[PDB]
């Protein structure tokens, strides 16, 4: 497994509500 | 605020949705995955992407993440006559 | 069925109402037929 | 008149200036230096 790294940015990438 | 389309038009749905886009866009271009150079996923990624879109995947992901967010004069106007 | 067929839709015009009736407050939702009949006859044509 | 960007905001640009862009663009493109099929010029002409 590698690493797909990415961005925190609405709305592509969220962190869940009660994530 | 000078954004992409994207985002602008995301943000611009969302509540309060006291922002507006004006205008036109000032380019045209379009977001890649990327690869490091030299990478042995570059070519499975390219057709991975190449199938998403012809399969219609990319457009609903699309739809589904962006269009789916979606009397009587008071005395403030007439007060100058009672001055 | 009516609830669960908007629930479970994927036409735009009824994802947009199932997203609106889910999160409405209050509950647009009634227990029963009667419910709705005297909720719509007391709600002086403001629902439908 | 529907015509290309380019040529409506030259048009627009001009006397006698009564003409004007109405809107964004129906769609995206762009122009080319064109050869015949099989020509050897196609490689020399896009480094250009």
């Amino acid at each position: 497994t590698y690493i797909v790294t990415t961005i925190l940015e609405d709305p592509y990438v969220m962190l869940k509500k009660n994530a | 605020y000078l954004l992409e389309s994207t985002m602008n038009e995301y943000i611009e749905q969302r509540k309060p949705c006291d922002t507006m886009k004006v205008g036109g866009n000032l380019d045209s271009k379009g977001y890649g995955i990327a690869t490091p150079k030299g990478s042995a996923l570059r070519g499975p990624v390219n057709l991975a992407v190449l199938k998403l879109s012809e399969q219609g995947v990319l457009d609903k992901l699309k739809s589904k993440w962006w269009y789916d967010k979606g009397s009587a004069l008071s005395l403030s106007n007439v007060a100058g006559v009672f001055y | 069925s009516t609830k669960e067929f908007f629930r479970r839709s994927k036409i735009a015009v009824f994802e947009k109402m199932w997203t609106y009736m889910k999160s409405a407050e209050p509950s647009v939702f009634v227990r029963t037929t009667e419910e709705g009949m005297i909720r719509v006859r007391k709600s002086k044509g403001k629902y439908a």
